């Protein structure tokens, strides 16, 4: 027993640690404490380790020694936080940082720690504030001015935008080379101007995360099935996500499961999350062939021998880098076949994942570079969405005429609602306008359209004619939560006005209804150079959140837009929120980032999209949707393309009607919204994954 | 439930 015995010890693992031998590092320091236990800075170091290692519970004792014996240790404080807040005790994480930071004012980590807590629970000013002073405390401090980043993207603060976005640059660059982990998130990746090499070098340093920590379990592979005999022919697909339940992945793929033919493919959902009560978990739940709780498996050992009992040929993971993911499960490999889907817009860069399902627009072969995976091509595009399930009281739309002697709008007066033809019928006057099977009934301004309008200016919840329930459109919520949520399908006929938003009656309305994040200053441009072309015009954003909305409403005036040229509306339920987008005339989708789930939501309710894909797959998503579609005139080669067509679209109204026309038909006709059609084309393509692997390839790009 | 502005 002595200490500079056991402080050498030390020595030697913080360098076998700096090499990257985290197992080695571990007998040294666990030596340094045979030898002096009261070593406060091994105990730290030790549990620095065994937190990467996810060893969490024996960290956390670690750490309250280190604190015991030194308690001005600030560091071991911070660290400990991160423990607790890793293992769901925020309330503790919370305590850890803000006594780091009583005991040690100028300790900056401390600053940053508490500014991730912050930004984890929507606080984003307060996240800033708090990375801000980290800041002052420490300017070299990547986490935390990547992390800054991040919250000023999220709020629309384009403060040296330029110079910013060249510090990330240099600060990814500058990781890569000296080995550590990047400070900048593979899911933010997609946002900055990085080179592919990068997004996909992020996206591999974090993928190797999840190696450390499975290397601990000392797993040796498992064997695979080489054929479909034990399973009766049938190809066995394990679905994993963390989002079945009320979140926008089971929007787009709830139908999916139930869908697959039971002759040739059995279905097994792997739920990383607990039963949230909503009907999306109910019926993937209902409708799975197999249904398994991994929620209630916290240990990737034997979560990854579930799969492998289950005897899955393909396992299917739906969330690559976001909040929910055991990625631990696929670095597993309990499966032999191992597809990124639909819920990640990016490379895993990892080598335990094989394909990435994708199409030939969304991500074309000369960009092939940017993904570590196979590519495997859907014929028409990836992206699927449930809206024909989830919303088919908007397959059909009428409107009241209102200006009378004036002009018969789509948009300015909207009824929608499964029994809405039985109401017409009970009206005596009804204009029906053919569509140049498709037409819009058109209430003309009786006594009854008065009392709709009445109701809708008083603000009234709904009302009753000639028996019929007729609903506000903002009221949605109080009359069926679940309808409002998107789990029902509205058992009302639904009234949605431009009145209701603030809307310009006499006007053009281009909406965008992602989150501001998806903006960057290059798009406001393109957005204004379009309102001044376009006179009266407006632009619809939501705040989204609010603390954005004065961000733009200054870079708009630094540009020269009056104040009331850009409205701003809440975020809404899901039902109302696809509704009002039969408001807009024109979507302009952000090309930094498109819309995903949102480009589905627009196109839904027949209102046209213009895109600028770019290179990312995150950035081509909305291109994809449209060819599909079949609207090719809404994809631009570039900006000056993008502002000519949404012009064109907000000056000639012939062409609107007729490009509107397009997209409200094709939004049934076309492949987009066919969930069945989708399903076979994903069963052909699993096919084609099978029988590559069963004559004993290595993956391929699956192109064919 | 108020709409911003009156038909
Ligand atoms: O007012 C709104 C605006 C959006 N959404 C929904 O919020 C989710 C946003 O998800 P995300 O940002 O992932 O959109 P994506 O990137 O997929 O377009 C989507 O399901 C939208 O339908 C909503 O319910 N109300």
């Amino acid at each position: 027993m002595c200490p500079t015995h056991a402080d050498s010890l030390n020595n030697l693992a913080n360098i076998k640690r700096e090499q990257g031998n985290i197992e080695e590092a571990v007998r040294l320091y666990r030596k340094a404490l045979e030898v002096f236990p009261e070593f406060a800075a091994a105990h730290s170091n030790l549990a620095s380790v065994l937190q990467q290692q996810g060893k969490l519970q024996e960290a956390l004792m670690h750490y309250k020694e280190a604190i015991r014996i030194s308690p001005t240790f600030a560091d071991a404080y911070s660290n400990m936080g991160n423990t607790l807040k890793e293992m769901q005790d925020v309330q503790g994480a919370l305590q850890c940082y803000t006594r780091a930071i009583q005991i040690n004012p100028a300790f900056a980590d401390a600053h940053s720690n508490l500014a991730s807590i912050h930004k984890d629970s929507g606080n984003i000013p307060e996240a800033i504030a708090s990375y801000r002073t980290a800041l002052k405390l420490k300017p070299d401090f990547p986490d935390a001015y990547c992390n800054l980043a991040h919250c000023l993207q999220i709020v629309c603060d384009w403060t040296d935008y330029d110079e910013r976005m060249k510090k990330l640059v240099s600060i990814v660059a500058d990781q890569l080379e000296k080995n550590r982990l990047p400070s900048v998130h593979p899911h933010h990746s997609m946002l900055y101007p990085l080179s592919h090499g990068f997004r996909k070098a992020i996206a591999e340093r974090h993928g190797n995360l999840c190696l450390d920590k499975i290397n601990v379990l000392h797993k040796p592979p498992y064997e695979h099935p080489k054929d479909l005999k034990l399973s009766d022919g049938r190809l066995r697909v394990g679905y994993v996500s963390s989002d079945f339940g009320n979140h926008p992945t089971s929007h787009l793929m709830q139908s999916i499961p139930g869908m697959h033919n039971p002759d040739k493919f059995e279905v097994f959902c792997y739920a990383l999350s607990p039963d949230d009560g909503t009907n999306f978990r109910v019926k993937v739940m209902a409708e799975a062939n197999h249904f398994i709780d991994l929620s209630q498996i916290p240990c990737n050992g034997k979560a990854a021998d579930r799969i492998h009992q289950d005897g899955i040929h393909i396992l299917v993971n739906m969330n690559g880098y976001t909040k929910g993911a055991r990625n631990e499960l696929f670095a597993l490999r309990p499966a032999p076949i191992q597809a990124m889907w639909l819920g990640y817009p990016g490379t895993s860069g990892a080598l335990f994942m094989d394909y990435i399902i994708t199409d030939q627009e969304t991500s074309p072969a000369e960009v092939a570079e940017q993904y570590s995976e196979k590519l495997a091509y859907m014929p028409h595009t990836f992206f699927i969405g449930d809206h024909a399930n989830m919303f088919p009281h908007l397959k059909k739309k009428a409107v009241i005429d209102f200006k009378s002697n004036g002009h018969i709008y789509d948009n300015r007066i909207v009824l929608n609602g499964i029994d809405l033809k039985a109401f017409l019928d009970s009206l005596p006057d009804v204009k029906i306008v053919k569509m140049k099977a498709l037409n819009m009934p058109v209430i003309p301004m009786n006594t009854i359209a008065e009392a709709v309008i009445e109701m809708i200016n008083r603000g009234q919840i709904q009302i009753t004619i000639n028996g019929f329930s007729i609903s506000n459109g903002l009221a949605t919520t109080q009359i069926n939560n679940k309808a409002a949520t998107g789990e029902e399908v509205p058992r009302t006929i639904i009234v949605t006005t431009r009145s209701q938003y603030g809307l310009p009656e006499d006007a053009i309305v281009y909406c965008n209804f992602n989150q501001l994040y998806k903006i960057d200053p290059s798009t406001l441009q393109m957005w204004a150079n379009i309102l001044k072309r376009v006179p009266n015009s407006v632009l619809w954003l939501l705040r989204f959140p609010a603390v954005g909305e004065p961000n733009i409403q200054q870079y708009a005036q630094n540009m020269g837009l009056p104040q009331n040229r850009i409205i701003f509306s809440p975020v809404a339920p899901k039902e109302e929120h696809v509704r009002r987008g039969q408001l807009a005339d024109v979507c302009l989708d952000t090309p930094l980032c498109n819309g995903h789930t949102t480009g589905m939501d627009v196109l839904w309710a027949g209102t046209p999209m213009v895109t600028m894909p770019g290179e990312t797959l995150a950035s081509r998503v909305a291109a994809s949707q449209l060819t599909c579609l079949g609207c090719l005139e809404l994809i631009a080669k570039n900006r000056q393309e993008y502002e000519d067509i949404a012009v064109k679209l907000g000056t000639d109204l012939e062409y609107l009607k007729k490009v509107r026309g397009k997209v409200w038909k094709q939004r049934i006709s076309s492949p987009l919204f066919n969930t069945k059609q989708y399903t076979m084309e994903l069963e052909r393509l699993y096919l084609q994954m099978w029988e590559h692997y069963a004559a004993g390839n290595k993956p391929d790009h699956m192109i064919k | 439930f108020m709409p911003k502005y009156s038909i």
